[PDB]
């Protein structure tokens, strides 16, 4: 029920990451990595490090 | 500081299929105060709307687009409702 | 130094794909600009970290 | 990557003012791809005058103006433009 407004255009090391959320029912449609200290980062979904990092089957998808 | 906006923010939902569309255009980041993107859509609410919104499709919002931080109306409605 | 920067490169480039750089700070959006091995010019924020311990590598030159 | 699409340096004037370099247009080429200034982003607006009889030296007075839509809207402030050398 929430909607990114801002892409993080970095690479997010995958150290920090512990899941991800999709959003994309938004004018931003974005992949939401989870952190270590439960920070939602708003990346895009094309970006090909957001994709090669979902499809990491240790990186789950979270309800 | 590279993550000073790039958290989700709540956002409403509709009954007509399409986008999602926040409560004004102001959303903050932990403590960072961060203002939607330009022509950003949103929904422009009275304060008795406001205290009336439930999370039942009844209240009837004003469409709208962000200039510099306001929740310009576009003359669209809509009905909105916060997500249980 | 008669060029300007409109956008920036948000990502971190790796360095083994910069041969150079280049400043252009008297402009609206002032950056750092590097330039990589196919002689393409790439603007980055000089605030950045990664490009300030860039720019303090001697391996890495100032360009004319 | 695409990334790199807009994020190439862009010709830009030098004044005497001693403010910042402000480019002809707001439209700008990297390779192919055609970027766009930002909105808002400091611009002169020159006629076709100005813009063919444009010289190295400070003798041209250009209308300055801000990128709206990727069109330089004209301010009403004025400067001095050279390309430089």
């Amino acid at each position: 029920s929430t909607c990114c407004l801002k892409y993080y255009e970095k690479v997010l090391p995958r150290r920090l990451v512990v899941g991800y959320r999709k959003a994309l029912n938004c004018h931003l449609p974005a992949i939401i990595f989870v952190t270590k200290r439960n920070r939602e980062v708003c990346t895009n979904p094309n970006d090909d490090w957001v994709q090669e990092y979902i499809k990491d089957p240790n990186l789950p998808l979270l309800p | 500081e590279d993550f000073k906006c790039t958290c989700p923010a709540p956002h409403l939902n509709n009954t007509n299929g399409t986008v999602m569309k926040p409560i004004g255009c102001y959303y903050t980041c932990n403590v960072t105060r961060c203002t939607a993107p330009d022509t950003y859509p949103c929904y422009n609410l009275t304060e008795h709307q406001a205290k009336n919104l439930t999370t039942s499709p009844t209240t009837l919002c004003a469409v709208g687009n962000c200039d510099h931080g306001i929740c310009v109306p576009n003359g669209t409605k809509e009905l909105c409702f916060k997500a249980p």
